[PDB]
């Protein structure tokens, strides 16, 4: 539906745009330095958005999986009143509060202990 | 004056008492912009306190003031000789107003 | 868990926007747009649905990007041309007028100027207005020959807003509130991206939103905060008012040499009548708009009071009248009779004297000054009003009544008229999620 | 620093009109409001207006408008105060009030106006 | 043959050139800022090549198959009759008008189908 | 270990603190051009690296293996003698001098090799 198209729409719903807003993320002497550094800070933020998915457990894009469990402090709700009651607007709006070690975990656990054993069981 | 204060204040140092800075619904309770001044006999007067429930640098923590619904009161704590002066009493309601005053007496005759 | 890359997710956040302007007419680099990319051919405007985004025009970050891009602007355009630092001279200046005021607001004044050759020097006049220079103890001297360095506008640019969109860069996305009632603050129901914004005319005026957006099929009256007079009142129209702008003297520009190299453009005689500006506006219109804003003004103030108009108060001159341009020039129309009318409850077109002023200092930055050239013939424009830069007077113990000023000054109220529905979001594609799927080992 | 030197006391004629000035140090001059503040000996507190110095924006009084006007100078750095048709309530001495936060902040033109100046009294009485 | 060395040979040896090129894709005041800008819009450059091939579905290099039928219709050849019969120039050239639709659809319809239902069916 | 901060750390270890400079390599008007000049040479380095391992039979992070063989004039030693008695250190120091040829043919004799093939069996 266009760039941010189903910004609104049920996640459900919302788990087949993520291609719109995955392609758009490039968009392909002063007041024209603005023009540089304004590219600069795009290409910047797509590694940074590029760097953390590889760096996570998935290397791929717009979906991956994982191994981690869910902790029990994230927002314990049930599936159908996450992924039918819910927008992604409002849930990480909810889901901020650990984000960072969301994240955290998600890469300790996962690259330097999943990944670990991938090195390991690869390597035995 | 759209703010009414009470005339004078008399008492010894060392206690605690309070200034009642009683006016309307539209300037005290209306807003949160209630301040309260010092002015020296004879010398241009001086901002004793920030606002309601809120002191600012430059002065001591003696002057604890806030607002009581239609009521703003001044208490200044360890009441001392420099404290001797003129208070007056400034809320905050468009075109500025200001207090009739609030005199006060410290370790003297009422 | 489960990330997913490509969520539709944006925050709040503030980023330098470039620029872009249609591609319709170089004139030796336009002020507003010469390395301006092209526009976007075709705008597609997405629309979305059960979004609701908290949009603030008061605190919005976009409104300050664009004040400082177009100080930038002003001075570098500014920067090449002709300096201006040997007009600083003594002025043997003399009134021009015979009968009594049939015209003051013109001055002719003789004084020396250094030629090509340092070694001769030439005796030049000009026609000076009485706002430009200030007298000496009749010797004048310019206004602002002791504060700054007066600096031509070379007349090969010239000084026309063009639509200009400022366009956010990749990951960056601009929101639009395209809802009809949008009050300034809080949710919007109808909340739409764009890649960037409409055709924005970077005029500069006072009291008056010339040549602005209209789009508000309502006089939304708007203001941070409307309990607080001290805030200017911003008011949008939806109906424009016609405005007959004209500078019915004829005067012709004299290129006076301060070479090497450097050109002095001074007004020559005024073959023609002298007359003085006048600003026309249609008594008619003007009345059933103020009608319209009075209406919605009493929504925000009592049930029925009494809303009174007057004058400015008092200040610089580019505030107490309506400062803008018209077709190369700065000048000022005081519309002290578009303001004049008392409202309690409930074919011909009104006059405005307008005073021209060639050297202008605007935006207040004492470090630089500007001399606009004389344009030569009869200077005409229309123009349409979209809004008033309202003040509100101090009230009183019993406001019944509750008078309303014009004001202005800081530019920043004229660029809000114009970006107060749009705001720039960063876009954070990386996101978690809960999944019942496996990665394998 | 801050400092708001004002001019030397006045004697005045019912009728006229009187001027008064007060310089500004130590600041940024062009970014906070400036309260004009007038203190009749022995009563309470009233006010002037308050200049806003970019552009020169002023807001005076109900019960003053017509007789006070306030400009600035912006060079020189300095305030002024002119005040016409005197009467003789108006014998009192002046003061100008420079605001706290600058004119940027929420509720800036109308906080505590920390900083004072030493205030020049002026003198209307009918005697000669 | 070097960077695009094998550019008019046959596309079945041009397919062993491919990495001499995609490994040059980077080759690591006024008349200076040329410097910054050419290196920008060349990283630039490269990073959307990269999003591009990653956003199919392959993210890998020098070869990526599908699930999306190519009609005969847009080769109106066989196979001999495209990997001999022309090189890569004049295929373009023939071809660069539906690159855009190629490239949508072959995204999209692999994507938002072959993930969605890989998800699926490790959903189980 | 924070970034190189197992740089001493003998491999063993040193395996384990790689996702840690790999998250830290990119860290997340003159005066401030020298801030947009590092920042996009700090881009312009990262993406040649990624490209390196791109264009190298990996497309992966932190591991990965070939089959290219593994020549004596590469510091002929046994595994033992390599992996616990020098760190990487030296041991670049001693084959900092085949670092383009050893990059060139484990990049060819498999990217244009390998690939290949697995092209080829998937073509069956
Ligand atoms: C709001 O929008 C209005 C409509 O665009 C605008 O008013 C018109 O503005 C244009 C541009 O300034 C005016 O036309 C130019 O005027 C200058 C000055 O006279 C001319 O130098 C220029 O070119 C010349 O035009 C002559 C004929 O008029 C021609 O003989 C010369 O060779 C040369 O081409 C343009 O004519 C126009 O007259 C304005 N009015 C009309 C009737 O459209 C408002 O200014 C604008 N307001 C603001 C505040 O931006
Ligand atoms: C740069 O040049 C400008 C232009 O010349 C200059 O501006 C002038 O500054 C002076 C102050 O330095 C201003 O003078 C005052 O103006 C006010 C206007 O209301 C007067 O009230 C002042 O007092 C006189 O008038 C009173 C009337 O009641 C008398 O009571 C009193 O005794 C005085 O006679 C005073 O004249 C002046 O108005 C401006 N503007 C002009 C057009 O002159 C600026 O200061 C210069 N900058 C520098 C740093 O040199
Ligand atoms: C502003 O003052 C200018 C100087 O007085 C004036 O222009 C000058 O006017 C005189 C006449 O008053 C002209 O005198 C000459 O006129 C013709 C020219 O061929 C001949 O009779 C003689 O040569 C005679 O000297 C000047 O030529 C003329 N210009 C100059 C350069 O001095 C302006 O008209 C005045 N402007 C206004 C609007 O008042
Ligand atoms: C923005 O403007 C608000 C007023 O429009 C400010 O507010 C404060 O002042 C108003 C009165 O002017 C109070 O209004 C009423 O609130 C309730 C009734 O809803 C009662 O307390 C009473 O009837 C009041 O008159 C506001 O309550 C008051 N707000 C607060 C928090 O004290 C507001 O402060 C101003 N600024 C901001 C930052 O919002
Ligand atoms: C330009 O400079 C010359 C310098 O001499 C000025 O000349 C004098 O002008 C006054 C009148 O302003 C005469 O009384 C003198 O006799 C002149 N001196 C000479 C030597 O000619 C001249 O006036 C200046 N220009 C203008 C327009 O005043
Ligand atoms: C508002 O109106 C008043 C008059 O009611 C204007 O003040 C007069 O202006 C004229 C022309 O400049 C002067 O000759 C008078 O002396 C002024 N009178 C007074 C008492 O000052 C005032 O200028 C108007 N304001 C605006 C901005 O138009
Ligand atoms: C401004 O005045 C000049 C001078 O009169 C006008 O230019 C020409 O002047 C001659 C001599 O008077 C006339 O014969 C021409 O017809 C004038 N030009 C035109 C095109 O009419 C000039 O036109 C005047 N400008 C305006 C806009 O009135
Ligand atoms: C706009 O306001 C000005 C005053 O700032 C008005 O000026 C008039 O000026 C003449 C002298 O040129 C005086 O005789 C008048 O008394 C002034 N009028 C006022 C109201 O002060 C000007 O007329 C006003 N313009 C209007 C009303 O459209
Ligand atoms: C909005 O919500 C409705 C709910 O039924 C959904 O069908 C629609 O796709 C959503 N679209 C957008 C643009 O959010
Ligand atoms: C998940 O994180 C929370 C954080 O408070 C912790 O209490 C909990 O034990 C962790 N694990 C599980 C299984 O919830
Ligand atoms: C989660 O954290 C964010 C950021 O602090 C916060 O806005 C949100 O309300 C929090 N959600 C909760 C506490 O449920
Ligand atoms: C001449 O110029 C002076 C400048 O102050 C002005 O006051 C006067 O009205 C003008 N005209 C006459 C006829 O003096
Ligand atoms: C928001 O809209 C309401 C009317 O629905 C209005 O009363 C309020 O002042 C608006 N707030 C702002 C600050 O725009
Ligand atoms: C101003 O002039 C234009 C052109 O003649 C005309 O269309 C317009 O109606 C005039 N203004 C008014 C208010 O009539
Ligand atoms: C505006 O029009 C009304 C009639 O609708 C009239 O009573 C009023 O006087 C008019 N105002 C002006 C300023 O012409
Ligand atoms: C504005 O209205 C007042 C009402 O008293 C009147 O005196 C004044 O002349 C009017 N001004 C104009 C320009 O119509
Ligand atoms: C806005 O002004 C232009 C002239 O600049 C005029 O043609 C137009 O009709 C006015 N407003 C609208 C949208 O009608
Ligand atoms: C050019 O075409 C001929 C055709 O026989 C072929 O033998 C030769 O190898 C080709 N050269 C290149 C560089 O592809
Ligand atoms: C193949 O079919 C699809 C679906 O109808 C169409 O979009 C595409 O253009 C076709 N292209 C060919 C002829 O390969
Ligand atoms: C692309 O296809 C269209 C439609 O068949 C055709 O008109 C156009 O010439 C083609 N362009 C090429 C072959 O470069
Ligand atoms: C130091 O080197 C020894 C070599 O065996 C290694 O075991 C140890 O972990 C190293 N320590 C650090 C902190 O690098
Ligand atoms: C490896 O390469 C070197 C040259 O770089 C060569 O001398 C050597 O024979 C090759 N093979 C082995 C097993 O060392
Ligand atoms: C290059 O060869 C010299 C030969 O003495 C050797 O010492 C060195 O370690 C080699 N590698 C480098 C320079 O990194």
């Amino acid at each position: 539906l266009g760039f941010l198209g189903a910004a609104g729409s049920t996640m459900g719903a919302a788990s087949m745009t993520l291609t719109v807003q995955a392609r758009n993320l490039l968009s392909g002497t002063v007041w024209g330095i603005k023009q540089l550094q304004a590219r600069v800070l795009a290409v910047e933020r797509y590694l940074r958005d590029q760097q953390l998915l590889g760096i996570w457990g998935c290397s791929g894009k717009l979906i991956c999986c994982t191994n981690v469990p869910w902790n029990s402090s994230w927002s314990n709700r049930n599936l159908s009143e996450i992924w039918d009651n819910m927008t992604w607007l409002q849930w990480d709006k909810e889901i901020s509060n650990y984000t960072q070690i969301i994240y955290g975990l998600l890469e300790e656990s996962q690259n330097q202990q999943e990944k670990n054993e991938q090195d390991l069981l690869a390597l035995d | 004056s759209a703010l009414t204060q009470p005339a004078s204040v008399s008492g010894s140092p060392g206690q605690s008492i309070t200034i009642s800075c009683t006016g309307s619904s539209r300037d005290v309770g209306g807003f949160d912009l209630v301040s309260w001044y010092q002015q020296h006999p004879g010398k241009a007067p001086k901002l004793m306190i920030y606002e309601v429930s809120k002191r600012p640098s430059g002065v001591s923590n003696r002057f604890s003031a806030s607002k009581s619904g239609n009521t703003a009161s001044l208490t200044i704590s360890g009441l001392q000789a420099e404290d001797e002066a003129d208070y007056y009493c400034y809320s905050y309601a468009d075109g500025v107003a200001f207090g009739g005053g609030t005199k006060l007496t410290v370790l003297g005759q009422p | 868990v489960t990330v997913y890359y490509g969520v539709p997710v944006w925050k709040d956040a503030e980023t330098t926007l470039f620029c872009a302007s249609d591609a319709k007419t170089e004139k030796h680099n336009v002020w507003a747009t010469h390395a301006c990319v092209p526009t976007d051919p075709n705008p597609q405007e997405i629309h979305l649905e059960n979004v609701t985004e908290e949009f603030n025009m008061w605190k919005n970050n976009m409104v300050e990007q664009m004040h400082t891009d177009i100080i930038s602007l002003w001075d570098q355009s500014l920067k090449p041309c002709v300096k201006l630092t040997p007009l600083c001279v003594t002025l043997q200046c003399t009134n021009v007028t015979n009968n009594i005021t049939d015209d003051g607001e013109l001055k002719n004044c003789s004084f020396n100027m250094t030629t090509e050759l340092r070694d001769k020097k030439q005796k030049v006049y000009s026609l000076f207005y009485r706002l430009d220079v200030v007298q000496i103890n009749k010797e004048y001297r310019l206004i602002n020959c002791n504060t700054s360095a007066i600096t031509q506008a070379c007349p090969k640019v010239s000084f026309e807003p063009i639509p200009i969109h400022y366009c956010a860069p990749a990951g960056f996305a601009i929101l639009k509130c395209k809802d009809k009632k949008f009050n300034g603050t809080g949710p919007c129901p109808s909340v739409s991206t764009v890649q960037c914004t409409h055709g924005i005319k970077p005029v500069v005026s006072t009291q008056l939103l010339l040549n602005g957006s209209l789009a508000e099929e309502e006089v939304m009256i708007r203001s941070e905060n409307i309990t607080n007079n001290a805030k200017n009142i911003l008011v949008q129209f939806n109906t424009p008012v016609q405005i007959n702008c004209t500078r019915p003297n004829n005067n012709t520009r004299k290129s006076i040499r301060i070479g090497p190299g450097q050109a002095f453009y001074a007004t020559g005689d005024i073959i023609g009548d002298i007359r003085q500006a006048h600003c026309n506006v249609s008594k008619a219109t003007w009345n059933e708009t103020l009608g319209k804003v009075v209406k919605q003004l009493r929504k925000h103030f009592g049930n029925n009071t009494i809303i009174r108009f007057a004058n400015s108060s008092g200040g610089d001159l580019e505030v107490t009248t309506h400062s803008f341009n018209c077709g190369g020039e700065f000048f000022y129309c005081n519309t002290s009779g578009l303001f004049n009318s008392t409202w309690i409850s409930n074919n011909d077109s009104i006059t405005l004297p307008c005073r021209i002023k060639q050297i202008i200092n605007m935006w207040q930055r004492i470090g630089q000054a500007m001399y606009a050239p004389p344009i030569q013939g009869v200077i005409r424009c229309v123009s349409n009003i979209t809004g008033l830069i309202l003040t509100r007077d101090g009230g009183s113990t019993n406001s019944t009544t509750e008078t309303f000023r014009p004001g202005g000054g800081d530019m920043r109220d004229n660029w809000r008229s114009e970006l107060y529905k749009y705001k720039v979001v960063k876009i954070e594609p990386l996101g978690v999620a809960p999944t019942r799927c496996k990665r394998r080992v | 620093q801050v400092q708001l030197v004002q001019s030397g006391a006045q004697v005045k004629k019912p009728g006229a009109s009187v001027t008064v000035s007060c310089t500004a140090s130590g600041y940024t001059f062009t970014g906070y409001h400036m309260h004009w503040v007038r203190q009749a000996p022995g009563q309470g507190l009233e006010w002037m207006g308050w200049i806003n110095p970019f552009r020169g924006a002023v807001k005076y009084a109900q019960k003053f408008r017509g007789r006070v006007s306030m400009t600035r100078d912006t060079s020189i750095e300095i305030f002024y105060m002119e005040l016409s048709r005197l009467r003789s309530d108006d014998t009192a001495v002046y003061y100008c009030a420079r605001e706290m936060f600058d004119s940027s902040a929420d509720w800036s033109p109308w906080r505590g106006m920390v900083a004072w100046g030493q205030g020049t009294l002026v003198t209307v009485s009918s005697a000669s």
